[PDB]
RNA sequence: GCUUGAGUCUCGUAGAGGGGGGUAGAAUUCCAGGUGUAGCGGUGAAAUGCGUAGAGAUCUGGAGGAAUACCGGUGGCGAAGGCGGCCCCCUGGACGAAGACUGACGCUCAGGUGCGAAAGCGUGGGGAGCAAACAGGAUUAGAUACCCUGGUAGUCCACGCC
RNA sequence: AGGACCGAACCGACUAAUGUCGAAAAAUUAGCGGAUGACUUGUGGCUGGGGGUGAAAGGCCAAUCAAACCGGGAGAUAGCU
RNA sequence: GCUCGCCGGAAGACCAAGGGUUCCUGUCCAACGUUAAUCGGGGCAGGGUGAGUCGACCCCUAAGGCGAGGCCGAAAGGCGUAGUCGAUGGGAAACAGGUUAAUAUUCCUGUACUUGGUGUUACUGCGAAGGGGGGACGGAGAAGGCUAUGUUGGCCGGGCGACGGUUGUCCCGGUUUAAGCGUGUAGGCUGGUUUUCCAGGCAAAUCCGGAAAAUCAAGGCUGAGGCGUGAUGACGAGGCACUACGGUGCUGAAGCAACAAAUGCCCUGCUUCCAGGAAAAGCCUCUAAGCAUCAGGUAACAUCAAAUCGUACCCCAAACCGACACAGGUGGUCAGGUAGAGAAUACCAAGGCGCUUGAGAGAACUCGGGUGAAGGAACUAGGCAAAAUGGUGCCGUAACUUCGGGAGAAGGCACGCUGAUAUGUAGGUGAGGUCCCUCGCGGAUGGAGCUGAAAUCAGUCGAAGAUACCAGCUGGCUGCAACUGUUUAUUAAAAACACAGCACUGUGCAAACACGAAAGUGGACGUAUACGGUGUGACGCCUGCCCGGUGCCGGAAGGUUAAU
RNA sequence: AAUUCCUUGUCGGGUAAGUUCCGACCUGCACGAAUGGCGUAAUGAUGGCCAGGCUGUCUCCACCCGAGACUCAGUGAAAU
RNA sequence: CUUUAAUGUUUGAUGUUCUAACGUUGACCCGUAAUCCGGGUUGCGGACAGUGUCUGGUGGGUAGUUUGACUGGGGCGGUC
RNA sequence: CGCGGGGUGGAGCAGCCUGGUAGCUCGUCGGGCUCAUAACCCGAAGGUCGUCGGUUCAAAUCCGGCCCCCGCAACCA
């Protein structure tokens, strides 16, 4: 069995990382979201 | 020409192969060679637009000259190549001046022969020229649409156009597939058929054969389901349905030609 | 060894002999257009079919494929089957003439090899007409026959096979 | 030469046993099929919800698929419990 | 610490990924560990990751993403040119030994290398977003030449060994050495040089290409390994000396030959076949726009710089992914002895572990297994499971056939050890000696040493000689499907799907059709011997009749016919 | 017959005994010619059937070797 | 009223031709080293094609939905 | 069990629907033809409309009971 999660940063920040998000509309109303609710670990980083 | 392989083994046992020993077993030549990418059969879009295309094998393509824009100059043929992109042959020709390009091979041509582009040159397989030059009842191919296009018809193997009769300004094709379509007299032509004529006579054999060529398993539609294509569902193949494409449009007798802006040059339709 | 067997060389004669590449004429079918009008086609009589959507007849033009009127005759050629519009090219065989030459190399020939009408088969093209099979209309006691209107394979070409 | 053969690493998953509050939310063991190809694999991208993808089973799309997950319509509505 | 057992193409040793101090030392045991715990990957405090040569960043691009303008779209936004990013790709450069509780091709010692700047001396024309060469490439197969490595021998050191023997053909340990430079070999590729001319290379060209000639026959490019050197250096078994008794300091002999041989290297070769096998830059080279007492370039030398980041530890697992210290999953490299075809397998070497609950009893019963008289499928839905066959060489082998097969059909014979042919044959490798020379990594000849099948004969041992692990059950008839292959991940592997082939039909290229409100793409930088849809499904013989119903195609005279 | 309801059709072969199997006759409830038909060498982790071989499958189980089960110490659940 | 003929006039249905709208996924140049695009020459089609509005037709490709109740269980038959 | 249809000279079929009169062909009989037969020609006979009963002026016909035949249905656990 191959568990459904194979690590790999390079593929997370590019897919989920902080710029591909600030590169769209709708990731910038996903941040105007994550600062409205107070959260820490906006995004996923080092 | 064809041969028949030997049935020592199961999917050996089917194919035929077409062998040629007047080709160029060397190296392609260099100079014209540029990346061409696989798709897969998507747009832009990535989604697939035409089915049962892809995998393949990587192929290099060849700047192949159908124009013959350069003029009055005789060439000189090289080598025989076999085209990875074309059905027929190609020749690595060159010309007096010392320049080498990529041209269709024709029907009757050698390693070693003489070639010219222009109306200065007279009737032999290989030269290029505008069909008013050209005496009707004659054999040709690579012809063009619109003057200087460079050349669109009849350019796989064996396919020849032939010309019936010139009305002044217009001349009239009989195109392969019996259809009768007029062009502009001051577009070119070259004589003689395309090479590689036994390319209908090769049979695949296995499955792997169509499959590195660059096709995809092909599925019928009596296998599918309702909502994947019009057909399939039932217990036990019903078909019961007029045949229809995945998308609902009648088929194996409709036809869809609706261009219009052509219409006034086609005379005759296939029969 | 000789020469009357047989074979060869020199010069000519006649021919649908065989093969490949082109060209020409009449006619047929279809397509397009004009003139023009109620029949056209067919037979023992008739009917199916075609026709006022305007046929057939007629004229003009074009696209095509197949076979070559008259010459043509129990005439010719080739071993046979078989082959005829004409032309170019390659080329076989037969006969005659006045001589020379080799010097019996000859005759037949199971096995064997090759060619071998048409029909038929396979791969690939072309497809006018004709036409198995077949449908329809008549004949008929019955007609899955003879006849008529349509009509596929095939008939034609290239490469093999039988 | 071979979608060639016997057969390891590798991939796949036909038979039985064990397991089923398991060691494991489909595994292990003893035998298996393929094994130079339509093979397999790594890295990195592309196609996405009435759509994508599919050697086509209505299978797969983060353990969920004859229409995914999360938030909002929305305290949907219920002659029913 | 003394024994035993286990893996040993892994349960060993190193990397990428991914984690994130888990690595090491001291100390502590309440909580974590399925038991105790002075123990540990657990708490607490401290220490450790040292780079011009490793990788990344950098230069340059592929798939593809962003995308000035631009086209298009209610808006959001989509596509896309020039450019700009993006490796798993290509491009400069280091090895040996030693040292730590933990890191080291990074630190020290020894010996080298690479990319540029500045300055100096002597010469000389340099110079792009532009041209060319190169970089630059496929699958498969076989041979030759070597190396890592291993064995034997020689040699050196030690021992002669707690029950019979062993100063001898006895036993054990060691016998290691690079990068770079020089030589330029086995092998492979290819005819050089020179004069002249040109519609060729968006412009130019002395460079490439092409076209005529002369001269001479080789020159040149590339290339593992070997031999020297690197190195009278290091290492090195064993002694000698101090013990916090863990180890440190000191010293240090032999260091060669032969044989076997890789899946590694030469080989990013050569042959052959086909499905016909990146791009750009670094580098090399030629010029335009221009600049010339310059500037730049070639060569030598001196000096300086080579920055930033990661570097610990785990990395086939208690540290990654599976909620767990989970019998699962995880790509790449190195990879020995004997037997064996082999990375199978058996037992071991190096190395690393005994799986973190055990002590007793030996009941029924359950699972993993050993054996079984007599019969041998009577079991049962059914020969399901076990059992048995099982290797090599040779003998031999049917119906049918698409003439390939079927077939390793079936059924059989010989397999151990010793001697002899022969103080080890055929064969392979190959030094010394002799000789020649276009003198070197050369070629003939020569044959010692070394190594080593297999065949035959004779003899002998056990019940059994492929003795274990390992390792086909086979024959007959017949349904479906041609066969390989694929699929319901996690109850269905099949007769289902695909398949090549065939048939029908649409499309004349701004092609048909499909994605997308549009542009723009795919189709195809292909064009009827092509592409799209459907049906059937190798191959052999075939594939009959019907145009009423539905659909489709063709023709449109008539009736009817929306908007206007 | 992957098709046949009636049906375990009838006949012959195979067994001591054959609702399956194999070969045929045609009464085809309701085969059939690219929703392709009838055959077919080879191939198949395929369906059905027979024979040899081989055995614990069975007649009928019998003994032994280990892991649990039982007792003792430490730890310590679950469905309900 | 029917049948009709010359002219004037009114628009309609077709045919041929031209070039200015427009198309140009033909050749060439510039912006620009850029196969996008825009503009400018030229050639070819040509008032078609194509597009917007109105409208007839085809239309499970697509969407929202309907498909009764009684019934000695339901279906079917029958009834209302 | 339920639904639809059918039963007509010797035979195979119309007519029923929407009631008063039953038709087509083959077969048969007598004659003609031919030497004889078939075929062909001429003319004619032949039918309780399954059975019984009711409704009606009148029943093959409208309806119902029963008999025989054909098709459909006899299903979901």
């Amino acid at each position: 069995m191959k568990r459904t999660f194979q690590p790999s940063v390079l593929k997370r920040n590019r897919s989920h990382g902080f710029r591909a998000r600030m590169a769209t509309k709708n990731g910038r109303q996903v941040l105007a979201r994550r600062r409205a609710k107070g959260r820490a670990r906006l995004t996923v980083s080092k | 020409a064809v041969v028949k392989c030997k049935p020592t083994s199961p999917g050996r046992r089917h194919v035929v192969k077409v062998v040629n020993p007047e080709l160029h077993k060397g190296k392609p030549f260099a100079p014209l060679l540029e990346k061409n990418s696989k798709s897969g059969g998507r747009n832009n879009n990535g989604r697939i637009t035409t089915r049962h295309i892809g995998g393949g094998h990587k192929q290099a393509y060849r700047i192949v000259d159908f124009k013959r824009n350069k003029d009055g100059i005789p060439a000189v043929v090289e080598r025989l190549e076999y085209d990875p992109n074309r059905s027929a042959n190609i020749a690595l020709v060159l010309y007096k001046d010392g320049e080498r390009r990529y041209i269709l091979a024709p029907k009757g041509l050698k390693a070693g022969d003489q070639i010219q582009s222009g109306v200065d040159a007279a009737i032999k397989p290989g030269n290029t020229l505008p069909m008013r030059n050209i005496p009707v009842g004659s054999t040709v191919h690579n012809v063009e649409m619109k003057p200087g296009k460079g050349g669109q018809l009849a350019r796989s193997a064996g396919t020849y156009v032939q010309i019936v009769a010139r009305d002044g300004a217009y001349v009239t094709l009989r195109l392969r597939s019996g259809e009768m379509r007029k062009v502009e007299a001051d577009c070119r032509a070259t004589l003689g058929e395309v090479g590689n004529a036994e390319h209908m006579l090769r049979v695949l054999g296995k499955a792997g054969a169509a499959r590195w060529r660059g096709v995809r398993p092909t599925v019928r539609g009596t296998a599918m389901n309702p909502v994947d294509h019009p057909h399939g569902g039932g217990e036990g193949r019903n078909f019961g349905k007029h045949p229809v494409t995945p998308w609902g449009v009648q088929t194996k007798g409709k036809k869809t030609r609706s261009n219009k802006r052509t219409d006034k040059f086609i005379v005759r339709r296939r029969s």
